[PDB]
RNA sequence: ACCUCGGAGCAGAACCCAACCUCCGAGCAGUACAUGCUAAGACUUCACCAGUCAAAGCGAACCUCAAUUGAUCCA
């Protein structure tokens, strides 16, 4: 993944990941469903509604995802009009 | 202390006698030796032990979970979205509390930054301070500040108290000069003209409602009746007040400061101030 | 000091006073439904920290002058469950944690109360969630009235 | 960093308070931080370990120990697990209890 | 039956409400893998925006 | 045999949706809910793109 | 000769369980067009991806079938 870059010795990062995943601050990473939008005529609006859903990730999809994404896009964002300024932060979590 | 009285023993503290503190130096391990040699790690022979494993992502030929995924805008103009650092109204009040930003002189980012109560980065695309009222009730100030985006709840709040608020527009290299002056005088450069409001932050900075900085004065009091009716606790009159001239500064647009104006240059050493004559310059750094 | 093309005055020739910003328009805001904050009594007082602090306004309906007679009596008919033994109105806020929007709310309640009970006219839309068991149930009720003589 | 005005009446609103002369006669002593504030932290290592540091201990660290126990033993049913750190004088709490430390250290007048 | 409480036992009128359990949740977990991103939202007790430090 | 068609509505336009239809039966004018509107409008088959 | 999906046995009574093992099948069809929208709590083909069920609620009258299938990019 380019751990080391030939012109600065830095870290890159996977785009299809940023093109694919929302990194929320707390650490959770957010996708859409596979194939929410192919052949909607063969499936029942139960199944629609649940393909249609932002969902999180497994334990294992979010180290992978940290590591291949740079810290840039682990920072606090203060977007103005941010519909995932809420999810930036966890709350009610024990241990 | 005790420490010092045990030290008067305790033969002298030299270069023979350092010691770091045990857990920091944690010891190294080396592939020599029965336990860790003979395979050094790597397990038998395959990929693994002679290191040339398939890249990070890869599954062994299968779909990969990053590429099976549908491509969607999460992050699409993220470089292009503005932010705002929050300053909540409690940050301010210890601010105010603890000697630091006076509010017996006007409030603005330079010093907001000068008394350490946010940290602004032009870079990274922050746009200033955005107020927010997480300290709305115990809130005692009186204060004259200016931010560049503000609720209607910190507005009533700071208003409530005898104070006025106005929100104002940076562009970034104002933004940047206006953080850190010093540095901006050292550069060597004439104090630029700022620059107005992009189209679509226009009706946000001319609308009275969000005390815009570009909004005719004309409805500023019927504004500030309306919050006052809204939330109880009638407005105060400020024309009646000693500090009044004080909170009448309003820093106009396109000067980045308060007594400097554009196209001045300041002289840190031998300090004094150049002005620009041959009015073509004047006509540039006023128009 | 410093003025440019984009200055106040030059945006807005009409407003070009020092106090034209600040000045109180006291003398023709003084209308019936400012709800005077002096004759209501506002406590503060729920244990915050569940964090929703708790707005409580309380007036003495009757002796509320700038409430119009016939309005007043209208709200003291139709919101009596929230009438305490003194007479009071009660109004409770709990939507938001800040007392500023519990305020606001609890004027708000008064405002609409006070300007529905003025509008007599409104037409009540019919439910039959909640009401309709006890229309039915009155109406059973009403069914076994028979006889000729009884007083009081 | 400016020291902080004479406030006519304390505590100030946001809850400042500065220490109080002449310093109480006990055997240790906490220090402020540079900015006026009672040197109690929150701390987390892994997901779990949720602890309290009182960091600028000066003096004996044994005598504050002992009280830290005796004031957290009825709020937590249980005496509270505690390291001692004498050389960089601080006091490590098991368990979250910075704004009860805080409130307690300020009413001792630290 | 208020006036009853007025003038006949002289007391203050008691009113009661019919209340329920409180919803069930499960314990929550640091990673919730496949659930939707309103799962986040049965665990907060104030739908207001917060800012911690600042 | 059995071809998908794409049904658009009147009012409340801009609304449309796919239904499955035989070939050889003759277009379809359909009840259907409109939610842009919310209620039960007239859709009238327009622009097939399908075959199955 | 086979490669995907489903039913039965092997695999007798929670679950799972191989075989170039034994046998059947599938790559559709038919009817409404609320086959609308949302939303607790769950299951899950031993991972993931996919897949499955569903209270309450908002609206509106007062779904059969076993499999019947194809990710991303791109058009
Ligand atoms: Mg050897
Ligand atoms: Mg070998
Ligand atoms: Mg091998
Ligand atoms: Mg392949
Ligand atoms: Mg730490
Ligand atoms: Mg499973
Ligand atoms: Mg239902």
């Amino acid at each position: 993944l380019t751990y080391f870059s030939a012109r600065k010795g830095k870290r890159k990062t996977v785009k299809a990941v940023i093109d694919r995943f929302l990194r929320l601050h707390c650490g959770l990473w957010v996708r859409r469903k596979a194939g929410y939008k192919k052949k909607l005529w063969k499936k029942t609006p139960a199944r629609k509604k649940r393909l249609r859903e932002f969902v999180f990730c497994n334990k294992t999809q979010s180290k992978l995802l940290d590591k291949m994404t740079t810290s840039f896009w682990k920072r606090r964002n203060w977007y103005v009009d941010d519909p995932y300024q809420k999810y930036h932060d966890r709350t009610n979590l024990k241990v | 202390a005790r420490a010092l009285d045990l030290l008067r023993g305790l033969p002298r503290v030299s270069l023979a006698n350092l010691k770091p503190n045990p857990g920091s130096k944690k010891p190294e391990r080396r592939p020599r030796g029965r336990r860790r040699g003979r395979k050094c790690g790597r397990g038998h022979k395959g990929e693994r032990q002679r290191g040339t494993r398939p890249r990070l992502g890869f599954e062994g030929g299968q779909t990969p979970f990053y590429i099976r995924i549908p491509k969607y805008g999460f992050n699409e103009g993220h470089s292009f979205r503005r932010q705002y650092k929050p300053l909540s109204l409690n940050r301010l009040q210890y601010l105010i509390d603890l000697g630091r930003v006076d509010p017996s002189q006007p409030i603005d980012l330079t010093q907001l930054v000068n008394g350490r109560g946010v940290t602004i980065q032009p870079l990274k695309r922050d746009y200033g301070v955005q107020l927010v009222e997480e300290g709305a009730d115990t809130f005692t100030a009186k204060v004259n500040i200016e931010v560049q985006l503000a609720s209607e709840l910190a507005i009533a709040a700071i208003e409530k108290n005898g104070g006025v608020v106005t929100t104002a527009f940076y562009d970034p290299r104002s933004l940047d000069i206006v953080c850190k002056p010093v540095p901006f005088f050292l550069r060597g450069q004439p104090i630029p003209k700022r620059m107005l409001p992009p189209e679509e932050l226009v009706p946000y900075y001319t609308d009275a409602k969000n005390r815009g900085y570009l909004a005719d004065p004309a409805k500023f009091p019927e504004a500030r009746l309306e919050l006052a009716r809204k939330y109880g606790y009638i407005l105060p009159d400020i024309t009646k007040d000693e500090l009044f001239k004080m909170l009448c500064t309003r820093k106009d647009p396109r000067q980045i400061f308060f007594g400097l104006a554009p196209g001045w240059v300041v002289n840190m050493a031998d300090k004094k101030i150049l002005k620009p004559t041959d009015e073509n310059l004047l006509k540039y750094y006023t128009s | 000091e410093f003025k440019s093309i984009y200055s106040l005055d030059k945006l807005y020739p009409e407003s070009q006073g020092s106090d034209t910003a600040w000045r109180v328009p006291n003398g023709a805001k003084q209308a019936d439904s400012d709800i005077p904050l002096d004759r209501l009594t506002i406590s503060y007082c729920r244990s915050s920290g569940k964090v929703n602090s708790k707005a409580e306004v309380r007036f003495h309906l009757a002796t509320a002058e700038w409430i119009a007679e016939p309005v007043r009596q209208k709200i003291a008919i139709t919101h009596k469950n929230k009438i305490n033994r003194l007479g009071e109105l009660i109004l409770t806020s709990e939507s938001s944690r800040y007392q500023f929007r519990n305020l606001a709310d609890c004027l708000q309640k008064i405002r609409d109360m006070i300007t529905e009970a003025s509008q007599t006219p409104k037409e009540p839309t019919k439910e039959d969630v909640k009401l309709h068991r006890i229309r039915i149930e009155n109406m059973n009720r009403e069914r076994l009235r028979q006889k000729r003589i009884h007083s009081a | 960093i400016p020291d902080p005005p004479k406030h006519e009446h304390y505590p100030t609103p946001s809850g400042w308070q500065p220490p109080r002369d002449p310093p109480p006669n006990l055997p240790y002593f906490v220090r402020r931080s540079r900015m006026h504030n009672i040197p109690v932290y929150k701390d987390i290592t892994h997901g779990n370990r949720q602890m309290t540091v009182i960091r600028k201990v000066e003096g004996d660290i044994w005598a504050l120990q002992k009280d830290v126990e005796d004031f957290l033993s009825p709020l937590l049913g249980k005496t509270p697990v505690t390291q001692v750190n004498e050389v960089t004088g601080t006091l490590r709490i098991k368990g979250y209890f910075d704004q009860e430390l805080k409130a307690w250290l300020l009413e001792k007048g630290f | 039956v208020t006036y009853i409480f007025h003038q006949l036992l002289d007391m203050r009128e008691p009113v009661f409400e019919f209340v329920r359990p409180p919803p069930y949740h499960p314990k929550q977990k640091r990673f919730p893998h496949r659930q939707p991103l309103r799962y986040l939202d049965r665990y907060r007790d104030s739908h207001e925006p917060t800012y911690g430090i600042y | 045999k059995n071809i998908l068609v794409r049904m658009v509505s009147e009012a409340g336009t801009g609304f449309c949706f796919n239904t499955k239809r035989n070939r050889l039966r003759e277009k379809l004018t359909l009840l259907h809910y409109d939610p842009v509107v919310k209620q039960r409008v007239l859709f009238v088959e327009k622009k097939k793109i399908r075959s199955l």
